[PDB]
């Protein structure tokens, strides 16, 4: 009880970095993995991606002139909404890229 | 409550730019062309710009090999790599010493990698529920839990191996979890303290309310070696049979 | 465990183990919303507490069943007293303009029938001032409907403040802290 | 005559005085009575020597005053007096713009019942009674003074605002909706200034000699020592032993007022005749109550469901903003740090979107609430919200507090 | 009970004593054993004391003790004497 403390404080996934290959052929075979790896390469998910990031920069371009302020959150009828769509879709859009 | 033993005495080789020497520094004086050498080799090994390069010196004992060792040692930070093993420790007995000396190798070499990497974490709520669309009995594959945290609950749903690893931990509704979405598991900080003190004793620890936003995100650096790596691959780390 | 140790299949069941020396000779018991947690007896003796706790002193320490009657619908003859009232015309000798400035109309009337009225939260109550749903707007427009813990609990020490070392009394069941505390706690609190 | 005059009606005691001015005229509006059978002034127990025991016979009950024949005196006695209230002056009312911001939570008769004795008895003009709480968010108009507190980490005026008035009979809570209340959700802690004189004396009985008849002694120590914890329950007990004061006791014929040593002061060397109450372990019981009302042994839930499920009864459309517009007033929130650790538990309670912003000036916020009436009334806003003097006789008085100046027309 | 929280293993001393007569009628047989003497509860700060085998064989393998009973320790590796001298280190500046 005294050491298994510091695991996730330093801990990197090695499986999740793909080098647990030893006891990864027991159930792999090589032309679905080539056939993955081909159809792998982005191309299906930075386009919606960059469907989110549109509307966001179009909204911050003018309406982001005080859009997230919190005293906008404060003091306003719309610009409170505004922070809320924009720290939104913010979020939507660094989790679709992580 | 300290120990020195022949050493601690020495904290650097007490250089300049210009290689110039000093008479008393870093636990070290005189040996002038030991010192601008030792500097220029290190200089030379801070590029990172070749390999392989060696050198003999002939030193007789108590002269200064082993503190200039240690001072070297110290010059480049206790990031970078060293193993200097004494020359008997070579003739091992389940390895032929080559294959020694190539693992050595091995283990030198440096290297820094990272990787970011989010994670959830009590249970605020519960709702378990796909169609089977054939034969089979059922499909199971959503089901809503809580997260409370401290700084905000977000509870969300994932695929249905999130679900069974929330089985796994065995934890109740008053019960926190620490997981990490990269493979969907479960780590357990423990018990909660809202829902606690529901008996007098408790060997199971209550464990500190999780602080902060309960959708985590952070970033590590580690330095580790290739050896560890290859060690690591040679045994198999999980299974469940015999 | 002792691998393959002494066993007659007597009980070993996991959630139950009942041995004593016999001072009693007897065996195991067999045959979010504080509202939905325990009855109505308790926490009525716990109102009953607090409003004693709104009583400050003689004045009021005797006016438990006005406030009892308000909740579950010369110390405190309301404030008319000569003493009080009457001499009041002289109190503000330092300077004042008292002054009939007012026609004679009902609500000049009502300015004394209402002024020492005699009259309480009760008495409207009692009377039809105000009509009926009105005291239900003033009284369930403030009570909650389901909220009642979103925070744990503490369960401080009843007479002293201690966190650790903590421990219930074996009949009474009350919480404290102190063994030294227990020496009271039998005697005033079990 | 332009100038306004604002009364801060409440139920234990108001804050009259004119609008122009910007200092207080503090009328206690509580009576009481000695341990020798006659009865005192409002204003004039602490001048007294008898601390053995006490009466407090004051014209507000539980919740609010019922009559009106002496505290209507009271009144003329702190209002209409011009010689110790020096420039202030009501002589008639008769073209006196007062705006007695009575506590509308009484009810509409109680409403009706005040209109017509200021109306009559004080024959006035001007008047636009609406809670203090409405004319709170004027800080902005004018050059005004708050501290901006968050709790993420350790017309004129200002359209949206929560507010939470503090008190002595009572503390309650209250959506005011576009300048507008909602008072479908008119909020109410039960506990109360009385309720915590009784608590301490109570808790102290059990720590000392009797505090039941000498309860302005609690009332001094808690003025004197009791605060709010910085940051919670157990991290502030578990080092009282720093922090555990010895209430020195009066000298009960000649001293005004006893006075504590502490230990972390060693300059008075100085004992006294009369015993030394330990104050050791009953600071902490206290400042959780008014956010785990559980200590008090009541079944009501916390300031923290309260606040949340007022929150939840507005809608998007303000309630993010209505957190974001959150003020505290009242001489209770004079208490340190009550709203920083309201804010830190909230923002607990609260998920990641809705940001924290809670404003309580700094010192006795019911004060501060009188005066930016004050410059309210120094403005034209309530000139355009009085009722003219036609406005009384003609129709019955209680259409005005049925839907213009009644809780009623705000539910 | 000399119960322990981070054990889970409760170790029961025998038997002890109440300070209660009982019944009425000739009894109190059977009753001569050591009885509690301390506190209800009480922090006990219990010092051990190991060496670098034991804590090099629970490094190695997640069962250490039959190593450290029947000696089939293992030719335990360097990283693990690094990391030990580094946790004694701390522990000590701890
Ligand atoms: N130039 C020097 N200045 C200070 N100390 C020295 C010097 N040379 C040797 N020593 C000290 O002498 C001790 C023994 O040296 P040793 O390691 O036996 O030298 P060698 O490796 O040449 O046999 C070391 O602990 C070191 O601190
Ligand atoms: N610094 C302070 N800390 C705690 N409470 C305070 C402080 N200053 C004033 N108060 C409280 O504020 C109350 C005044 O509120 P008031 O409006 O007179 O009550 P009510 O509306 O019931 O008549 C006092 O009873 C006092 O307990
Ligand atoms: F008038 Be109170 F006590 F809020
Ligand atoms: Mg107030
Ligand atoms: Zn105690
Ligand atoms: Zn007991």
């Amino acid at each position: 009880k005294l050491f298994k403390k510091n695991n996730q404080v330093n801990r990197v996934d090695l499986d999740f970095l793909n080098l647990v290959f030893t006891l990864n052929d027991k159930d792999l075979t090589s032309y679905h993995a080539e056939e993955i790896s081909k159809l792998t390469c982005v191309k299906n998910f930075v386009e919606e991606v960059n469907k989110l990031r549109e509307t966001n920069k179009q909204l911050q371009e003018e309406f982001g002139e005080a859009s997230f302020l919190n005293f906008q959150d404060a003091n306003q009828y719309f610009k409170y909404s505004n922070k809320q769509k924009l720290e939104g879709t913010v979020d939507m859009l660094n989790f679709l890229k992580m | 409550v300290t120990r020195t033993a022949a050493h601690t005495h020495i904290k650097g080789l007490g250089l300049d730019e210009s290689g110039v020497a000093k008479r008393v520094e870093g636990g070290f004086v005189g040996q002038i062309e030991a010192r601008e050498a030792c500097g220029v080799i290190v200089d030379l090994i801070k590029a990172k710009k070749m390999s392989g390069r060696a050198i003999l010196l002939a030193g007789g004992p108590s002269t200064g090999k082993t503190a200039l060792a240690l001072a070297i040692s110290q010059e480049l930070g206790p990031k970078v790599p060293f193993c200097p093993l004494v020359g008997s420790e070579l003739y091992s007995v389940e390895v032929k010493k080559t294959e020694t000396l190539m693992e050595n190798f091995r283990r030198a070499i440096g290297l820094r990698i990272k990787e970011t990497k989010e994670v959830y974490e009590e249970v605020t709520e519960l709702t378990p529920e796909e169609n089977p669309l054939g034969g089979y009995g059922k499909t199971i594959s959503h089901v809503i839990v809580g997260l409370k945290s401290a700084k905000g609950t977000k509870t969300l749903r994932l695929d249905p191996t999130i679900y069974e690893s929330i089985q796994r931990e065995k934890v109740s509704i008053g019960d926190v979890i620490y997981i990490e979405a990269n493979t969907g598991a479960v780590k357990r900080v423990g018990r909660s303290d809202a829902y606690a003190t529901e008996f007098d004793l408790e060997t199971e620890e209550y464990v500190p309310l999780p602080k902060g936003e309960v959708h985590k995100k952070k970033e590590i650096v580690q330095d580790v070696t290739l050896h560890d790596l290859d060690v690591a691959n040679a045994r198999p780390q999980g299974g469940q049979d015999v | 465990k002792a691998l393959v140790e002494e066993i007659d299949k007597k009980t070993y069941n996991p959630d139950i183990y009942f041995t004593s020396l016999d001072p009693q000779a007897r065996r195991y018991t067999s045959k979010h919303s504080f509202e939905e947690r325990y009855t109505q007896q308790e926490i009525l003796q716990s109102d009953r507490r607090f409003m004693e706790l709104n009583t400050e002193n003689f004045s009021d320490l005797p006016n438990v069943p006005t406030l009892l009657s308000d909740l579950t619908g010369y110390g405190h003859g309301w404030v008319l007293k000569p003493e009080t009232l009457r001499e009041i015309q002289l109190s503000y000798k330092s300077t004042k303009l008292p002054k009939p400035k007012r026609k004679n109309t009902n609500r000049i009337v009502a300015l004394k029938k209402v002024l020492s009225s005699k009259r309480n939260l009760h008495s409207f109550l009692d009377s039809a001032l105000l009509n009926l749903m009105d005291k239900n707007v003033i009284y369930h427009n403030v009570y909650n409907k389901r909220y009642f813990k979103v925070l744990p609990l503490i369960t401080t020490c009843s007479i002293c403040g201690g966190y650790d070392s903590i421990s219930s009394c074996v009949n009474c069941g009350n919480k404290i802290c102190s063994v030294s505390c227990f020496k009271l706690h039998n005697e005033t609190r079990c | 005559e332009t100038p306004p005059i604002v009364i801060d009606n409440g139920s234990y005691e108001i804050k009259f005085g004119p609008s122009t001015n910007k200092k207080p005229f503090r009328a206690l509006n509580a009576l009481a009575k000695d341990k020798f059978g006659t009865s005192y002034l409002s204003n004039h127990i602490k001048n007294i020597k008898d601390i053995s025991s006490i009466t407090f016979r004051r014209p507000h009950e539980l919740g609010q005053l019922t009559l009106w024949e002496l505290e209507s005196c009271i009144w003329d006695y702190c209002l209409f007096n011009p010689s110790e209230f020096d420039g202030f002056d009501l002589k008639e009312g008769k073209g006196h713009h007062l705006v007695a911001s009575e506590s509308c939570m009484t009810l509409p008769e109680l409403s009706k019942h005040a209109d017509q004795v200021i109306f009559e008895e004080y024959e006035f003009d001007s008047l636009f009674k609406s809670p203090v709480a409405v004319f709170v968010p004027f800080t902005k108009s004018y050059k005004g003074e708050m501290r901006t507190i968050s709790g993420k980490d350790e017309s004129d005026y200002h359209d949206f605002q929560l507010v939470i008035d503090s008190g002595f009979n009572c503390t309650w809570i209250i959506p005011v909706l576009k300048g507008i209340p909602y008072y479908k959700a008119v909020k109410k802690l039960d506990i109360g200034g009385r309720f915590l004189t009784g608590l301490l004396k109570e808790t102290l009985s059990f720590r000392h000699y009797n505090m039941m008849d000498e309860t302005i002694l609690v009332n001094n120590i808690k003025e004197q020592c009791l605060f709010v914890s910085p940051v919670s329950y157990f991290d502030s007990f578990k080092t009282k032993d720093k922090h555990a004061l010895e209430y020195v006791l009066p000298d009960f014929q000649t001293s005004f007022l006893g006075y504590v040593r502490n230990p972390r002061k060693e300059n008075v060397p100085l004992p006294e005749d009369a015993q030394i109450i330990t104050l050791t372990d009953e600071l902490f019981t206290i400042p959780e109550t008014f956010f785990h009302p559980e200590i008090s042994q009541i079944t009501k839930p916390g300031i923290v469901e309260a606040i949340l499920e007022s929150l939840s009864m507005l809608p998007e459309i303000v309630r993010p903003l209505m957190v974001g517009n959150i003020v505290c007033t009242g001489g209770n929130f004079n208490l340190p740090n009550f709203a920083q650790r309201l804010a830190a538990e909230l923002q607990r309670q609260l998920p990641t979107d809705w940001t924290c912003h809670v404003s309580v000036p700094e010192g006795d916020c019911a004060l501060f609430g009188w005066e930016v009436m004050s410059q309210f009334a120094k403005t034209d806003s309530y000139r355009k919200a009085r009722v003219t003097r036609e406005e009384y006789y003609e129709h019955g008085p209680d259409w005005c507090t049925k839907h213009r100046f009644g809780y009623q027309n705000w539910i | 009970i000399s119960i322990d929280k981070a054990s889970g293993k409760i170790t029961k001393l025998g038997r002890s004593f109440a300070r209660s007569r009982d019944y009425d009628a000739m009894g109190a047989d059977t009753r001569f054993v050591q009885c509690p003497e301390g506190e209800l509860q009480k922090r006990k700060t219990v010092v051990h004391t190991v060496s670098l085998h034991e804590i090099d064989v629970i490094n190695s393998r997640t069962q250490g003790f039959l190593a450290l009973f029947t000696g089939d320790t293992g030719e335990i590796r360097s990283e693990v004497r690094d990391q030990i001298n580094t946790k004694v280190a701390e522990w000590k500046e701890e």
